[PDB]
């Protein structure tokens, strides 16, 4: 629960769509750091990005907004080929139940 | 041998627009402006609300505005929450990085 000005988090939002895995793990970070709501989906989208600090970050983000909603694609990512990803949903997890 | 400049990078406000420029650099690779400090030994947090991909000229400069913060809530490689950097006691600094790791060294900047 932050109020944050809602361009700034479409922005983050299109961001997890960006080239560069640099903006898309950033834009990932900054939607936990804001807790809002309407992020779920897209952070969701990103739990199944090609790289695994994308992968993690939206991870933590989703367990930062505490969103029940996220549950089913954190247990997927809890069988992800990459060790810190599953360790971020499994810290994700745990901060919802 | 790729460079780094930041205009202006002394005395510094929450909000002021600073100049990273990057010399040296590989033609046609992307570097990610981001205001970085080391908050512990081994530890560096990112400041994930402010920051740019640039890529670079045939000459191999690359050039973007940076909006610096002296305090804010910092991330680190794996996307964890590290907690609040405040830039007048933690060593902040501006850097240029291109997926591989590389780049120039990342310059420093004091409010």
């Amino acid at each position: 629960h932050h109020h944050t000005d809602p361009e700034k988090v479409e922005m983050y939002i299109k961001n997890l769509q960006d080239d560069s895995y640099f903006v898309r793990r950033a834009a990932a970070a900054a939607l936990g750091k804001i807790g809002d709501e309407r992020a779920v989906e897209p952070l969701i989208k990103a739990l199944k990005d090609e790289d695994r600090f994308v992968r993690s970050s939206a991870a933590y983000a989703l367990g930062e907004i505490g969103d029940e909603r996220a549950v089913e694609p954190l247990i997927k990512a809890l069988k992800d080929e990459d060790w810190f990803v599953r360790r971020a949903a499994a810290v994700a997890l745990g901060e919802i139940g | 041998a790729p460079t780094a400049t930041v205009t202006p990078s002394s005395g510094l406000s929450d909000g002021t627009v600073v100049k990273v420029a990057g010399a040296g650099l590989q033609a046609g690779t992307a570097y990610w402006v981001a205001q970085w400090a080391r908050v512990d030994t081994g530890v560096w947090a990112y400041n994930p609300a402010d920051n740019s991909s640039v890529t670079a000229d045939a000459n191999g400069s690359a050039s973007t505005s940076l909006t610096v913060r002296r305090s804010f809530e910092g991330f680190l490689f794996d996307g964890t929450r590290w907690g609040t950097v405040d830039c007048t006691t933690a060593a902040c600094q501006v850097g240029l990085s291109d997926a591989a790791g590389n780049g120039p060294e990342g310059v420093a900047i004091s409010f």
